[PDB]
């Protein structure tokens, strides 16, 4: 009905209102990154990781809604020619976005690696470089029992982008995967 | 009917996974089938647009295959092959994903475009929309791989991988 | 130092009259042992800042016990004292949710542990930490047919284990 096209704008609406949202949270995530790559103060180093925190969680909340809301948009059109190219061009501007954020995280991987390497090759003189490049690579690594040393404190701010390095593989997973959802037309 | 083709192609994959990926070899198990799409070869021009006439007998009939390793999801492979007289396959060379350097369209054949590995190569696919859907098929599956990277991408509608311009040249090898 | 073993005393007695004595239908837990922490409220799965307002800090119990018809289900549990002077349990875990265990290099009294999501504590000393780990990460062992928990930053002379023994004793 009449009544039951203009829901339909309300959804796409919501939609773009959600992604013009992920956007900023994507870029504002970027901005953590080259600030975090420099030499910043322990003082607001923990405060621009608390915020990189908050905006990563909060990418993964928008993209769980943003993935149901317009799947559901994506059914609605299944029998109407308009209101499956509206949602088709919602689809298309989610997927340009998550292969924004999976493009920002993998710069800032690989300059946190090398940021690593830098940090890794004091602790330990030797190894570079075949060994020191493995160290890095490859989860869990070198760190287990590296403990000789009980200057004492900074001895694990390397386990630090170590499990950052980690925890934005598995996001690059999840964005993966989340690419893969959206490209797969569900019916119903 | 511009829908024969999709018909052929779900024979054709059934033909390709039938002999080619599904039984073990001697012995891994075999990759796992993704896509496929039908190519054209220039027998003497096979690195570079062949003259508007160049007679039947230079030209091929051939397929390229798309795969990973079953026990490796970041190992894609490139196959090529071509369709035997027993109606099976039989693929006659095989690149690794990590060799793509560059992909470019060409602009003035819609079916043509090159590829990229050790050597250059250049193939045609049979309809232009073919080109668009395998094409785009190679690139996300090589950023999906590759932890979000592209290839050297010349002559294309980067909206047409989820791209724009900022963000290819953000991620490109180069 | 003498009180530290008088507190955990009084404690001990308590936690048993207020939640291991009498059945509530079932007979109740036997009690083990028990550990006084510290839980941030708004950082409960991370170390927190030191500028972090002493309104967030939050005084909890961390207390083993086990069903009294198997000494194999040992539950964990996150006690809270109140105004009324009495203690109430409010979390519940499985041990064999426990998946690792990680200590804090900086901080001497803090540690980590994941069950079904992450928990940073902080023990009262850093003698106290290593009395309820070395006891959490033994009753483990006993428990799972010689198996740890995946140790993070522990020296592993402490549990009597050494490298080529504890990749082999993970449950991963």
């Amino acid at each position: 009905s009449h009544m039951d096209f203009v829901a339909f704008m309300n959804k796409i609406n919501s939609i773009n209102a959600n992604l013009s949202r992920y956007e900023n949270i994507i870029n504002q995530i970027d901005a953590q990154h080259k600030d975090l790559l420099t030499q910043v103060s322990e003082e607001q180093e923990m405060e621009l990781r608390r915020s990189l925190d908050d905006y990563i969680s909060q990418a993964t909340d928008l993209q769980y809604q943003l993935k149901a809301d317009i799947k559901d948009a994506q059914r609605d059109g299944l029998h109407d020619s308009n209101k499956q190219a509206q949602a088709e061009n919602c689809r298309q501007k989610f997927l340009k976005l998550i292969q924004d954020y999976r493009i920002i995280d993998s710069n800032y991987k690989e300059e946190s690696k090398e940021q690593a390497k830098r940090q890794y090759t004091i602790i330990q003189p030797e190894a570079t470089d075949e060994e020191v490049e493995a160290a890095i690579n490859d989860v869990n690594g070198q760190q287990i029992f590296s403990q000789a040393l009980l200057a004492k404190t900074a001895l694990a701010e390397v386990q630090a982008r170590h499990q950052e390095l980690l925890k934005l593989e598995k996001t690059m997973a999840e964005l993966t995967q989340l690419f893969n959802d959206m490209e797969e037309l569900v019916i119903e | 009917m511009s829908n024969f083709l999709a018909e052929q192609y779900e024979r054709d994959r059934k033909a390709i996974i039938n002999c080619c990926f599904s039984r073990p070899d001697h012995g891994e198990p075999p990759n796992n089938y993704i896509t496929h799409v039908r190519i054209i070869e220039d027998s003497k021009f096979p690195s570079s647009r062949p003259p508007p006439d160049s007679k039947l007998e230079n030209k091929k009939k051939r397929l390229l295959i798309l795969s990973a390793k079953p026990n490796n999801a970041k190992l894609i492979q490139i196959h090529k092959a071509r369709e035997n007289s027993d109606g099976s396959f039989q693929i006659g060379r095989t690149w690794q994903l990590t060799e793509l350097v560059r992909v470019e369209k060409d602009l003035e054949i819609s079916e043509g475009f090159i590829l990229t590995m050790s050597k250059k190569y250049y193939w045609e696919t049979n309809s232009a929309k073919e080109r668009t859907v395998f094409i785009k098929s190679l690139i996300t599956l090589y950023i999906q791989t590759f932890e979000g990277h592209v290839p050297e991408l010349v002559n294309w509608d980067l909206s047409l991988f989820y791209l724009d311009e900022r963000s290819y040249q953000r991620a490109v090898i180069t």
